[PDB]
Parts: structure tokens; sequence; C-alpha cells
């Protein structure tokens, strides 16, 4: 189904076109991503998290890179944490305009689509400059990144960064202020706070329904403590009003990517531990230290002492949190991985009551489900 | 800090109430998203004139596999298993013995380019730049065992894209 | 006062000091029922009068608020609801009793 | 609560197919120290594996196929106990390997000069 | 962008902006793909001397969690997981949209 | 340096080849099989010995980072050149 | 009777004559080692097991030193710790980067004792030791520029194969493994020199460049060979 | 050792359940034939259902037979429901699996399995 | 400066610590063990029959308001008797706190479904009982929730082969998707990585 | 090339009518270019 986005079967019961009941049939893109995770080492186990939610791969190594370096007790260098920072934002820039476009493709309308995709192009653009792969870099590691900047990259990202405000006006030249739009959107999907936070309801969803609460601002992580910005709030919460909320947050995240462009650091881009980080290619090639290091970080992996953490941050949909228990061996004891998408399609039938079949796509539009992440 | 997307009201003197009005009757947000799109319309399009044209690439850039040579002719890779050890979804298969001049090399050398997920890890691996993943992204077969690469499939790739390899590697070996 | 809380599904009050005093001697009330050394009993019994001083002391809506630091003061309103049935619940379930069992001899060593 | 004087078996909520639960006996045994290092830190946890089955050559590329769904399961105990109850109670027949320890051996440096002993060493 | 001077009015006119201030298609304004080889910094612990691994080893100063209460082993205020969290404060820069 | 096997099919340089009863063979039939023309056996042969005159000599494979780890061979023997084994490349003193 | 001695602070009753190692051993602490065989006879050179005994100035070598009566054992005191990196500083400083042609590779005890006792950096800026490789049959492959003369090979070559063929020529930092002469060290006991020995030095020839540790399954079973049940 | 029941306390309990449960199904063989559009009897259906239920006759511990007839219900919605598809329901009859030897000769000539 | 370790938050610590002794001086009768790890993380270990009570009292009490449920999974660990831990991350807004509590089961006895007191417990109970064969009492819709209709088994399990035992297809001859036992065409070669030297001697057990 | 073009148009190629032994006067491949062409086309360098 073109609203369905391909791997949801949605058992729906209609007394006419009213929705009477909503039954989510999840799991037609369940992998066994934590098993797998079970059985490769924490550098392997990367690409898992790049592909879970693949729509913020750099947000969702962000997370699993500070849940092993937590349980590692080491700490990346102030560069490395600057441009993790900045790929952060660019990923929520490219989640935010999926999710807006889509949302709006649902409804009906399809030119703010192709715009916002030119946009995600240019983006995926600089992904491949750093990464060499468009979207599953892998690029955001345990230590740091994997490599530095190339020598033009920040004067592009200023440029893009320099003009994107004009194609967020485009945008919403389209929608802000469109009857139709504002007809299909007001009053659809209304959540209460509590319900909300009984529900387990996380990001926009919560700050729409008017509660004041982000990761960012509230538990800090990387530098974003050092970067100043707004956190939108809605009002009535309802599908518009979360709308209105994602568009101000990409202006705020073009807010922070202007200031890590300009208090970027220089130094290293990982962690100075040969025992977690592999070593340069040269001193590979000339040192015993670091020929051996080379070798059993890439074959065996380095040790994690033993502990369970649970660690969260602030993804583009939400609180995305992993739960890591680790044996004080080279490969993760148990990993449980917390997308926000599943409480919030849990939450999907309560929030369609007294709807119509319209009103439903709309209501899964807004709640901007991935199912790479929902089924693991 | 924090900002209301939405919870301002709006004013309700006689012109504010008139102008609204005539918003609702003269559908002048909607001639509004008609302006839009007919300067979308006059505008260049975006759309390259594949496949004449390409698409921009780094030197970075990861796409089909090929095992190097060294300028003498002899092969890189010397059957250490570190990119076998390192693959993340097994795709390496490498199996190796003596050779006549007493040399450590392999035998059987396939990637089951179904099973790869171009990743990268077993360039970064190889401590001899034996093995790397060329340029090329356009290698789609019509058969699934086509894609099942083997050791004289991988060096005849390596063979015929050598010069942009070692270009490529030249641009980007100072960040590695 | 306000027009709105901010919060989706919680309405403002007009009388928030009367709902407060009769909520705070409410739950006072309940914890009465609870053995006197029970550790529940004497931590709630010290929050209640010490927020039950406050809204005593304090006349105005945005003073009280900053005093009582928890939020505004429809969600106070709303948290001693929650307090008064967890309460009762508690009177229920009569936590204050010793173990009801000790785990088995390895139940969380770890690694294992 | 209930008493039952019965002998846990959960064959039937595992799920494993009949054949997989009867025909396969499982090994319940200490690793044996490997001889390339000195090391003992993989002799400390009992290991318990199932027996080995066929596995053949693919016809195309030539790699190792097999049939057997439980060739990699090893499952890690911290007790000889531990691991012969969980056997039992998944049904699978066992055999149990005694943990074999170095004994203690007497070292002294001084016996490489002993005055009439064979102990004296002819290098160092 | 190569456009006849009247489209180009059209189209700001249409749309209400300069366009031609802020392009979506890039023209000759991005870094060249050739760059000037680079020369990436060493690190802190690239030291000679005074440099050992026993003093900046991130792993061997991890420890197992201390057991505040066991059970197998003066009136005291009310405490909570943490002091509440202070009231945002309504942005400066645009308080409302 | 390719071999043709008594079958016609090409050896590799592993030397794999199907024998003549073997039915894999059908594979091949209105198709071709891959067998790269190169032999870095025979190349590295065709490579000539260098001459230094000190009893250790180190190699990097040349290109220094974009070579392989830099190893030393101990050129005591006289009997035989020292082999760099990463890239089988040989040296030998000045005798005579 | 046993006497009473400290391994970090836990009491610990051992026989008279037990060296540091065991004591450590017995309360359950591996110490480092490369030249220590407990089937072979102690020879203490490598110096890896030095450890600190509390009140003493002096690291002592745990593999031959006897524990007295009341001694404290820091065995991961700030002075072992520097000790095990000056060790296995001396010792990749003069190996060779041989990793990925040796066939120890993931079965070596100088790369696991480096990554857990040594330093993860090299200051070694000079040039290295490269050695002849000697030749002793059919079945012993000889790299002898990996090896860190520890002598297990000669100790164990003298003592259990009553062979003395194996012994130092020379002395200082050109000091040599081997035979002196074009001699085979052909005897029935002549692989538990390839499993004794901790790095690639020694390694078997039929199994040379065939496969990787971390590939192969163990399978424990008998020998077959012979009346004697191996 | 007193150990928390699921359900039915005692063995007579579950049996009880067993029935229930096996009424349910023996009810719903007909409708689950119309509705799929399957190939198979009604006969056919009810005896696989009465074989599925016989191969669990060896339980005795009243927690286990709860639990099986707990997943029995499940998988019951699931055919009610048409939440399954023709797929799973003959899934059940494992039609195009070669029937495997079972005598000793016969599998010594195949191959090494036990 | 120590660029390359972790700084450590002592107020943190004893915060959490504080709160620790509280939340088991108030419920007695469930707390068995609290825990604060060195990276801030508090940690409460109760009897699996007090997973509502005191659930309830951490979501309700005016000095822990742990108004959401930040996640609920579970670890199977064969070793021990009772082999599935419970373990249910919360999340406290007010005082900008997590604190995580763990219970134990095995397989045939049920723990108490706590709907009731949060609603993401419903799903989160589902994918429970899906991956590891734990049942929850009072459900109200219990069913598998990730895996194909039909499957047997709970993958989750450490017992569980990675590949299962089925793998489907589509026969020509039957006109339909079928189900056969699993059959690799390249076994999963597995490797045996860990080093024979201890690593963290902090972690070190007594040898007994 | 045409640098006044917009970034992605301002390199192209017109493919031969005739590759080894293939007519390709419309069946014209993206894999037809050599990889120094390629390199240069896919602009990884600036240099033909
Ligand atoms: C009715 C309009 C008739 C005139 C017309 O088409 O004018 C187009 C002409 C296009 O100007 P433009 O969009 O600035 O062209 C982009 C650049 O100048 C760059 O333009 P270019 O180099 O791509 O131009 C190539 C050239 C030749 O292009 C072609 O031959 C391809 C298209 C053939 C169409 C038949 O295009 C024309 O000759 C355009 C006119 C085609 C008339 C049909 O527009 C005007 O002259 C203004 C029209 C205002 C209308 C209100
Ligand atoms: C012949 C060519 C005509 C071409 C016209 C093209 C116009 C632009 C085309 C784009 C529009 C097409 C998509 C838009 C479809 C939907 C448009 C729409 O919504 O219009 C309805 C619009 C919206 O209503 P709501 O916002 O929902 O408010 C309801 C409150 N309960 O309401 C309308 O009815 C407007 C319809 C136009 C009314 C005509 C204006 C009346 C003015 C009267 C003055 C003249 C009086 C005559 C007497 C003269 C006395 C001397
Ligand atoms: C497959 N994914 C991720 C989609 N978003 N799909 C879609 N049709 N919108
Ligand atoms: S790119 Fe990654 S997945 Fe592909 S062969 Fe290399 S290591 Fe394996
Ligand atoms: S890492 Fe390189 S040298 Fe080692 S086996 Fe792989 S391709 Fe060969
Ligand atoms: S003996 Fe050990 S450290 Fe030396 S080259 Fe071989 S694997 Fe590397
Ligand atoms: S060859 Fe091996 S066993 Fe002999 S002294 Fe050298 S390192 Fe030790
Ligand atoms: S092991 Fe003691 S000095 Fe070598
Ligand atoms: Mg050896
Ligand atoms: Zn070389």
């Amino acid at each position: 189904h073109p609203a369905a986005h391909g791997v949801l079967r949605l058992v729906m019961e209609l007394s006419g076109e009213m929705v009477r009941k909503c039954d989510p049939h999840i799991g037609l893109l369940h992998r066994g991503t934590e098993k797998l995770i079970e059985y490769k080492t924490y550098l392997q186990a990367l690409p898992y998290f790049d592909r879970l939610d693949y729509v913020s791969m750099m947000c969702n190594e962000q997370a699993y890179s500070l849940a092993v370096e937590k349980l590692l007790n080491i700490q990346p260098p102030p560069r490395a944490q600057w441009i993790r920072v900045l790929f952060g934002e660019i990923t929520r820039l490219l989640n935010h305009i999926m999710a807006v476009t889509t949302h709006a493709l649902d409804i009906g309308a399809m030119t703010p689509f192709f715009w916002m995709f030119e946009e995600r192009e240019k983006m995926f653009e600089f992904y491949e400059r750093v990464s060499g792969a468009r979207m599953h870099a892998a690029y955001i590691r345990p230590g740091g990144v994997h490599q530095d900047l190339p020598l033009g990259l920040l004067d592009d990202i200023y440029e893009f960064s320099k003009n994107f405000s004009f194609r967020i006006d485009e945008l919403e030249e389209m929608l802000t202020n469109n009857r139709i739009w504002r007809n299909r959107t007001v009053d659809i999907g209304v959540v209460t706070a509590e319900d909300a936070l009984n529900y387990g309801f996380s990001g926009v969803m919560l700050r729409g329904s008017g509660i004041q609460w982000d990761l960012r601002k509230t538990q800090p992580y990387d530098v974003y403590d050092q970067v100043e910005f707004d956190v939108p709030i809605g009002s009535r919460g309802d599908c518009y009003d979360r709308y209105l909320c994602r568009v101000e947050e990409m202006r705020q995240s073009l807010r922070i990517i202007s200031q890590c462009l300009n208090k970027m650091p220089p130094g290293e881009i990982k962690v100075d531990d040969a025992k977690v980080s592999p070593p340069k290619r040269a001193e590979m090639k000339t040192s015993m230290e670091s020929l051996i290091h080379h070798f059993k970080l890439y074959t065996e992996g380095y040790q994690v002492p033993p502990g369970a953490t649970y660690t969260a941050i602030e993804a583009p949909k939400g609180e995305f949190g992993v739960y890591l228990v680790s044996d004080g061996s080279s490969r993760p004891y148990r990993c449980k991985i917390k997308a926000p998408g599943f409480a919030h399609l849990a939450g999907l039938d309560k929030m369609s009551k007294g709807h119509m079949l319209a009103d439903v796509v709309a209501i899964i539009g807004t709640q901007d489900i991935v199912f790479g992440e929902v089924d693991r | 800090t924090y900002k209301f997307v939405n919870m301002r009201e709006p004013s309700m003197d006689m012109k504010s109430v008139t102008d609204r009005a005539a918003q609702t009757l003269l559908w002048t947000e909607l001639v509004r998203g008609l302006g839009m799109t007919l300067s979308y319309l006059f505008r260049e399009p975006a759309t390259i004139n594949y496949p004449f044209e390409k698409g921009p690439l780094s030197p970075r850039f990861r796409g089909e596999h090929a095992l190097r040579r060294y300028p003498s002719g002899e092969e890189r890779c010397i059957a250490c298993k570190l990119c076998e050890a390192v693959c993340p979804a097994q795709a390496i298969t490498i199996e190796a013995e003596p050779r006549a001049d007493g040399s450590r090399r392999t035998t059987r050398y396939d990637i089951d380019m179904t099973k790869c997920i171009y990743c990268g890890f077993c360039q970064e691996a190889c401590p001899v730049d034996a093995i790397v993943e060329g340029p090329n992204f356009e290698f789609s077969t019509e058969t699934h065992e086509e894609l099942l690469y083997n050791k004289e499939k991988l060096l005849n790739n390596g063979d015929k894209w050598e010069a942009e390899i070692a270009a490529n590697i030249q641009a980007d070996y100072l960040y590695r | 006062l306000k027009k709105t809380t901010g919060l989706v599904g919680l309405a403002v009050c007009e009388t928030p000091h009367e709902r407060l005093k009769i909520l705070y001697t409410k739950i006072l009330d309940v914890l009465g029922q609870i053995p006197k050394n029970a550790a529940y009993r004497k931590y709630t019994e010290q929050i209640t009068n010490e927020k039950l001083g406050m809204v005593k002391a304090e006349p105005d809506v945005k003073k009280l608020e900053e005093q009582l630091q928890g939020g505004q003061i429809e969600e106070v309103i709303l948290q001693a609801e929650n307090e008064l049935s967890l309460a009762r619940k508690m009177l229920r379930w009569k936590p204050w009793e010793p173990l009801v069992e000790e785990p088995p001899a390895n139940q969380w060593k770890w690694p294992i | 609560l209930i008493a039952v004087d019965e002998k846990l078996d959960i064959t039937t909520l595992t799920g494993v197919p009949e054949e997989h639960i009867k025909t396969r006996k499982v090994r319940i045994f200490v690793p044996a120290r490997n001889n390339m290092q000195s090391g003992v830190n993989n002799t400390k946890k009992w290991k318990m594996e199932f027996d080995t089955r066929e596995r053949w050559e693919n016809p195309l590329m030539g790699w190792s196929s097999t049939a057997d769904p439980l060739s990699n399961l090893v499952l890690t105990f911290s007790t000889k106990e531990d691991a012969v109850a969980f056997a039992e109670k998944n049904g699978w027949s066992f055999d149990v390997e005694e943990r074999k320890v170095p004994k203690p051996k007497s070292k002294s440096y001084g016996a490489n000069f002993s005055w009439n002993k064979r102990t004296r060493v002819s290098t160092k | 962008a190569s456009a006849t001077r009247v489209i180009q009015l059209l189209r700001n006119w249409a749309s209400g902006r300069d366009l031609q201030a802020k392009l979506q298609l890039r023209y000759q304004e991005i870094s060249k793909r050739t760059q000037p080889p680079p020369k990436l910094p060493v690190g802190p612990s690239h030291k000679l001397s005074n440099n050992y691994y026993c003093t900046r080893d991130g792993r061997r100063e991890a420890m197992p969690p201390s057991i505040v209460m066991s059970s197998q082993k003066t009136e005291k205020k009310a405490v909570t997981p943490a002091p509440p969290i202070k009231r945002w404060e309504l942005s400066k820069d645009q308080p409302y949209l | 340096g390719v071999r043709t096997s008594p079958t016609g099919e090409k050896v590799t340089h592993t030397g794999q080849a199907y024998d003549d009863g073997d039915y894999r063979r059908v594979r091949f039939s209105d198709r071709q099989k891959e067998v790269n023309e190169n032999f870095a056996i025979d190349l590295i042969a065709e490579q000539p010995v260098s001459e230094v005159g000190s009893r250790v000599i180190s190699c990097d494979g040349g290109g220094g980072a974009l070579g392989h780890p830099r190893v030393y061979i101990n050129l005591d023997k006289e009997t035989k050149t020292g082999t760099c084994g990463y890239c089988g490349l040989q040296f030998r003193q000045p005798h005579h | 009777n046993l006497i009473e001695v400290f391994v970090d602070g836990q009491s610990v009753m051992v026989e008279p004559g037990t060296t540091v190692l065991q004591a450590c051993e017995k309360v359950g602490m591996q110490i480092p080692r490369f030249c220590y065989h407990e089937r072979l006879s102690v020879a203490g050179n490598c110096r890896m097991c030095l450890v600190e005994i509390e009140k003493a100035p002096k690291v002592v070598a745990a593999c031959a030193m006897p524990v007295m009566k009341g001694w404290n054992i820091l065995t991961n005191s700030e002075k072992s710790k520097k000790a095990r990196e000056g060790v296995m500083e001396f010792l990749l400083a003069n190996h060779p980067l041989d990793c990925p042609i040796c066939d120890q590779g993931g079965e070596c005890d100088l790369q696991d004792q480096s990554m857990m006792f040594g330093s993860d950096r090299s200051r070694f800026l000079e040039g290295k030791r490269a050695v002849e490789d000697k030749n002793i049959g059919p079945l012993v492959k000889t790299i002898m520029t990996r090896c860190i003369q520890c002598t297990r090979c000669i100790r164990f070559a003298s003592e259990i194969a009553g062979v003395d063929d194996l012994g130092t020529t020379g002395r200082g930092n050109d000091m040599q493994v081997g035979t002196y002469i074009e001699k085979m060290f052909m005897s029935e006991l002549s692989g538990n020199i390839i499993d004794i020995c901790p790095v690639g030095a020694l390694t078997s020839k039929p199994y040379a460049f065939t496969a990787r540790p971390w590939e192969t399954r163990k399978t424990e079973s008998i020998d077959v060979m012979d009346a004697v049940g191996s | 050792t007193s150990v928390k029941p699921i359900f039915s306390r005692d063995m007579n309990e579950a049996k009880r359940r067993v029935r229930e449960l096996y009424r349910a199904w023996y009810r719903e063989v007909p409708n689950t034939v119309h509705l799929f559009q399957l190939d198979i009897s009604v006969k056919q259906g009810r005896d696989k259902v009465r074989e599925m239920f016989m191969k669990n006759a060896h339980v005795t511990d009243p927690r286990v037979v709860d639990l099986l007839v707990i997943k029995g219900k499940m998988e019951l919605e699931e055919t009610i429901n048409v939440w399954k598809q023709r797929t799973h329901i003959m899934r059940f009859f494992h039609e195009t699996e070669a029937p495997r030897p079972t005598d000793f000769l016969s599998k010594f000539y195949v191959g090494h399995d036990p | 400066t120590r660029p390359t370790i972790r700084p450590r938050n002592d107020v943190v610590h004893k915060q959490l610590s504080a709160f620790g002794q509280y939340v088991a001086e108030i419920l007695p009768k469930y707390v068995q063990q609290v825990q604060v790890s060195c990276f801030n993380e508090l940690e409460i270990f109760i009897h699996p029959d007090g997973v509502i009570p005191v659930l309830t009292f951490l979501r309700d009490h005016t000095n822990a308001q742990f108004k959401s449920l930040a996640d609920l999974t579970a670890v199977d660990v064969p070793t021990r008797q009772n082999r599935f831990e419970i373990v249910y991350n919360l999340l406290s807004l007010r005082f900008n706190s997590r604190i995580r509590v763990k219970t134990y089961t095995d397989e045939l006895t049920p723990i108490e479904s706590s709907v009731t007191v949060y609603k993401a417990a419903n799903w989160y109970e589902r994918e429970i009982w899906d991956m590891f064969g734990v049942f929850f009492a009072n459900h109200p819709d219990l069913r598998r929730i990730l895996t194909d209709y039909g499957f047997e088994g709970h993958p989750f399990r450490k017992d569980f082969p990675l590949s299962g035992y089925v793998e489907l297809r589509y026969d020509d001859e039957v006109k339909r998707v079928v189900a056969e036992p699993v059959e690799l065409a390249q076994e999963f070669r597995k490797f045996d990585l860990n080093s024979p030297w201890e690593a963290f001697p902090a972690y070190r057990q007594p040898p007994e | 090339e045409d640098n006044k073009q917009f970034f992605g148009r301002h390199r192209w190629v017109i493919y031969t009518t005739e590759m080894n032994g293939r007519d390709t006067f419309w069946d014209v491949d993206g894999s037809m270019v050599p990889p120094e062409w390629h390199r240069w086309l896919h602009c990884m360098t600036d240099d033909p």
C-alpha cells in the first residue's frame, strides 16, 4: 500500500468509512537484528544500527557509539564530538525532510516531496564525501569518527546551509496557511499530555502535546551543551501542531549547523588509545605495537568491561535508546534497541478513535514510523 | 529555551476581519500556492542527462571490489584473513597454502556480492592494500550466480580498474 | 486567570488553593491508617506537611508555583491526586512488611 | 501455590523438532587450554555443545554446506550442576566430562645447580 | 544561472522573492574536486616520555557497581532522584511564530 | 602464463582444472571460464635481484605508506638470496 | 607446615618453597610470563613476571622467587604495571612486523600480553634486527627473526627429549638460538617445541599458511597412532 | 516446593481446559476449510487437530498443559480472524516434505544420520 | 587533564545512592538489592511479585515521578535457575532522572502485567512473550507481535539456533509458499575470539 | 565540458557507435567508458 510504508499490515474494522479499531500487524520487516548483534563483535554490529532507522543513520550510529563508550570508560576527542553533532543535525534535516514530504504525499501533495528530495540529494553527497556511502555511512564509531573531513567539506556545507532556509520557506508557502492542509491536519490525532506520557511517546509527540522535554536540553550528550537552540512547543497536540514543530526543528537544526561550522576545533578524530580505536595506516606499517593492535582490533576486537547500560539520544523520531549488556568479552551479550516508533505505533489505535480512513493515513504520517526500527 | 509554534490570536479590528473575509471568499493563499508552482515551472530543471552525465563521486566511494597487485605484478594479498575476520556479513571465503616458490598466497578468494553490505571494513583491515572497493558501481547481472565473485574475477577487476583505483588511493591515503 | 495551562487535556482550576488543601488533608487522613513506624508513612507525611504549609502561607498563585517547584498548580493538583491514590493502594498492599523471599544463591551475579 | 512432584520438562514448549530433541547428545565439558598459549582464562566456564553432523561441499563455489541447525550452538554455564539441569529440562541426552586442573608442582631455581643430582642443567 | 531577464522577473513576481539570491543549483561556487594534501594532527598521547599507558587507561578504571543496599548484607529528610528541573525560559530570539 | 588442460579447459594459477569425467564442466558450455592471464608467480620471477652492500636491508614494497609493513631481511647466507615475503622481492650482497 | 602469604591483601596458605607465581595462581591470578613453563625448569630471563612486594624497594621475578612468611604480593601495582610495560616495550622494539604473514597470528602470547599488559605505542626510532633462518628438518619451520630468546626450546630439548643439540651461540643483542651446524632436530617429540615456542619462530611446516586459529573448530578426541592413548 | 500456578491448580482443571480447547478447534475446522478454500476434507482437518492434540499426551505438569492450551488458543484465534493464510494452514500438513526413512537399513543407505 | 578517560560525576552518584536508600527503606517487602553503577545508573532488584507495587510507587509517589516507561526487555541467562531477567527502564521528567528495576522469572512462572501502570507495557510484554516465552498474567491481548504466524519456538533464547529450524520457498507443485527444514548453502562460520589472558582484574571472580 | 552549466551537468560524454564488436548506435551503457574517463566524468578529479 502506498500509505502503509511497505511493510505494515493494518487490520482495520470499519463501520462505513469510520474506523472502529486498528490492529497494527508488524514484524513483516523483523530480521533478528538483536540475535545477529549477539553473534557479532562491537565493530561488526555498527552497520546493524546503521540500518535500523535508515532515515537517521548517523543518529543511530551516535547512539550506539555513546553506549559503547560509556561502557568502555573512554572519551571522544573534541573535534570528533563537534563532527558528530554537525552530522547529527544534518541527519535531523534529512529525516525531517523525509517525514514532512512523505506525510504531505500521503495527504496528496507531491511538489514539496520533489523539491526537498533534491535537497536530500545534496546532503547525500555530503555523506558520500565523508564516508563513501550515500546513506549507510558507518562513519561514527565508538571512540570518535572513522576519518577526518576532506578539505572542502565545510565550505560546501556552509553553502548548503546558506541556501536552505529559502527551501524551507517554499515548503511552508504550500502547506502552512493552506486551508486544505489545515482542514486535513487540524484536530486530527489529538493526544493529551498524560496519555502521551503513559503510552510512552517521545520527541515530537510530547512536544506537540505541549510537554517541555528534550534530551538535547535536559540530558546533553557530546557538545550539545555548547550550542544555542530553541525547542518548539505545540499547543493543541494534533497533526498540524506536530508539522509546525518539525518545520521549526529544521530551522533550529540550521542554527546548530551554523554554530558547529563556526566552532569546529582542530585536533584528532578518534580517541588516542590504540587498544580501542585503530592506529593510522603509516603507524601500522612502521610500528610493531601499532601493527599488533591493528591485527587484534580487526580480528578479535576490543574487550568491554562487564556491565549493563541504557543510553538514549534525541533522534529525529524521538528518544532512541540502546540497552547494552556486556559480559567482559569482545562481543555484546545482549543488545535491546528501543525505537521511538514502537511506542507511537502502539499508540496508533487510541489516536485514531472516531476518525476516518484518510484521517488514519494522516495519523500514520504524523507519527512518522520507520518499520526497520519498529521491527529490528 | 522554547518557542510556541502556534499560539497567536488574530486581531478583531474591522480591517483585519475584512481582510480575513476577503481571503475566505477570494482564495488568496490558494493563488499564492499557484504562483509558487508557476515560479518552479519557469526555473531550471535539476535533472542530469544519464547515462551521458554522471553524478559526482569522491575518492572514498565504495563500489565493486578488486584485488590489487604490486607494480612488479605480484599479488598484494598474503592470505592473512583479516578481511575475512572483520567482514560483518561473512561474505569472504579464503583458503590458502604455500605456493610453488614458497610464498604465502591464496588459492581461493571468494566474495559473495549478494551477501556483502559494501561497508569497506575489508579495505580498512588489509595491511597491504590488496583488497579495495573500486569506483565501479554499474555491475548488475542477469543471474544470481554471476554475483558470486572468485579470485580470477576479482583479479580481473583489479587489472581493469587499476589506474583509477591507484588514483583514488593516492588522493585519499593521507586521511587514513 | 490564565487562559490555558499549555498542556493538552489539562484544564485550568479556578480554585487551586482550596483543592490543594482538600487533597493534602485527605492524604494525611489516609496515612493515619498506616502503622506509625512504617517508613512510607513518615516521608510522605513530611512532604505533605511541607507542601501543605506552603499552600496555607502564599496566597499568590505564581509565587506558590515558584515555591512548590512542581510545575504549574494544575500539575501540582494532579500529582496530589496521584499521591492520594498511591496512598490508598499502599494501604492495601502493606509493603512495610519484611522481605517476601531472598533470591537464589546466584541470581544477580554478573558476569556469569 | 500448587505442588508438583514431577521433573521439569519444557521440550513441548521449546519448539525444537522431535528429531533434534531425541537424537542429540550434547557434551558438557570445560574447554581444554589451547596449547599454543599459556593463558588459562578460557578454562573457567563449562560449555555445552552438540555432536558433529555432516558437512558437504557446495556444487557451486565449493563452500561447506550443512543441514544441522545446532552446529554452531554453544552454551556457557557457571557450574556442572547448572549445565546438567539445563540439559535435563530441555530433554537432550548429555555426556559430562569432569574438569581437569593441573596438579601443583614443586619448582625451584636452585635445583638447576645440584651438587650430585641429575637436575643440574647443562645450559642456561 | 542562464535565463532571460523577463523570465527572471516573472519568477520573482510569482514567487515573491529574489530567487537569484538563493539558487538551488550550484554554479562554480563549490569547492574544487582536487585539493592540496592535508597533514592531520597526531593527538595527545604521541609523547615520547611521561606517557605510560597505566596512567591513561580508561577501561581499567571501570569498577563493578557499588552495592548501596543488599538483603543478604533521628529523622531523615525525604529525598528525590535529583533536584527538580528548573522551568524553561521563553525564547528571546523569537518566542512565538 | 596460462596453461591448457587435456580437456581443452584453461588452468588457473591455483592449478584448478575440472576432470574429464567431471559433470561440473556443463556450466561452461555456451559460456566462458574466467581465468586471469597474468600470473603473479611468473612476474615476480621475471623481476631481477637487487644487490646492496649491507648485511641487513629493509623492504616496504615501494610507496612508503602505500606499500606493506616495513621488514628487514638479513643477507648473510651466500648460497641464496634474501626474500621479502610480503612482496616476494629478492636481495643479495655483492659477491666475488 | 604451610606458611601464610598475602596476595593483594588476601590470605593464602602455601607450602614452603612455593613461588610467587604459584601463590598468585592459587589465589586465581595468572602472572604474565614468556620463559616460564611449569613442565620445564625455571630460567627467569624474559623478566616479564616481575611483581612488587609491599615493602621491597625492588621488584622480584615471580617465576623464581620463593615466597616468605607474611609477604604481600601486589600483582596490579604501579611498579608491576610499569615493569610489564618496559619489558614488553623492549620485546616489541626488536620484534619484526610479520603478524599478517605469521602462522602464530591470533594465538600469539606476545600479541595477547602486549594487548593486555603493554603500551599501545612505540618509541623505537631505530633500525631493527634481522636474523638468518636455520633449517632443522622437514617438520619445524624456523623464522628466527621472531625469536624472543626465551630458551624454552633449549630447556625442553635437553630436559624432556634428552637431545642436547639446541643452544645459544654468541652473546649480546646478537645472541642466536640454533644448532650452530647444519643438523636436523629429528626426534619423536619435536612438535612440542612448536607448541611451547610463545612466538612464531618455530611453526609447523605441514600446517604452514593453511588456516587461522579463530576459524578452526576444536574437537576433543583421543589418539590412535599408538597404545598410550594420548 | 510450592510453585505459582498459571491456571488450573491441579491436573483435572487443566484437562477441562484441554477439552474446551479441543471443542473449539473441532467446531472451527469446517469454517476454516470453507474460508481458506482448502482442498482437504473436513475429516482430514479434524484428524490433524486430533493428531496435534495427541503429540502432547505425555505431559504431566499442569503448568505445561496450561501453557500448551494458551498457545493453542493463540493459534486458534489466528485462524478464526483469518490472520493466517492458506500457506500456514497447509504448513500444518507438510504436504511438500519428502518422507524420511525410519528403518535402520534405509537410514544406513541414505547417509550418516543416526 | 586525562583527555581519553570519561569524567565522573560524584554529585549524581551521591544523589542516586541516596534515592536508592530511600526507595529500599520505603518498600522493604519487595526490594532485594540496590546498586549504582560508576557511570551513574541506579538499579533496583526486587522480588518478581512486587512488580505492580514497586512500579506504581515509582510512578505516583511525589518524590519519584517516573511517568514514562522508556523500555521493557528481558535477558536470557541459562546458567541461572530463573533464566529470564525482566528489566524496566523508567524516566522521570520532573527530576530529570532515570531508574532501572529488575526482576526474575523462569519458563513456567508468570509475571503480572504492568499495562495497568504504563500503557507501553502492552506491546513491550507482547514482544517479551513472543521472543522469550515469558507469560504475563493479566494482559489485555497477549499474542505474537514480531514472529511469523504459526512460528514455533522463541528466537531470542540462548538455546535457539541462529538460523532456526525451518526456511521458506515457493513450491510450484502446490502453488504456495512452503516451510521446509533449514539447509544452508554455506554454513555460518563460528569464530572463537576470546583471548586466554584476563583483561580486567577489577572484575576477577574468586577461584571457588 | 561546460563550466557555465550547473554542477553535475558541466561534463558529458557522447558514446561511440561501435565498441569492441558490438554495435552501440542506440544501446549505450554507462559502463562503456574506460576507468580514467570514468573518474573524470564522475568528478573524483578535476584533471582529464
Ligand atoms: C472561468 C475560470 C475561473 C477560474 C477560477 C480559478 C480560481 C483558482 C483555481 C484554484 C482553486 C481550485 C482549488 C481550490 C478548491 C477549494 C477552494 C475553496 O475552498 O473555496 C471555498 C471557500 C472556502 O470556504 P471555507 O474556508 O471552508 O469556510 C467555511 C466556513 N464555514 O469558500 C467559498 O465558498 C468561496 C467561493 C467563492 C465565493 C464567491 C465570492 C462571493 C463574493 C460576492 C460579491 C459579489 C456579490 C454579487 C452581487 C453584486 C451586488 C451589486
Ligand atoms: C519504505 N519506506 C521507508 C518508506 N517511507 N516508504 C514509502 N512508500 N513512503
Ligand atoms: S565491504 Fe564489508 S560486507 Fe563487503 S566484503 Fe568488505 S567487510 Fe564484508
Ligand atoms: S586483509 Fe588483505 S592481505 Fe589479508 S587476507 Fe584480506 S585481502 Fe589478503
Ligand atoms: S610471533 Fe606474534 S608478534 Fe611476532 S609476528 Fe608472529 S603473531 Fe606477530
Ligand atoms: S625459538 Fe621460541 S622457544 Fe626457542 S628461545 Fe626463541 S622464542 Fe623461545
Ligand atoms: S616468566 Fe619469569 S622472568 Fe620469564
Ligand atoms: Mg609456535
Ligand atoms: Zn617487500
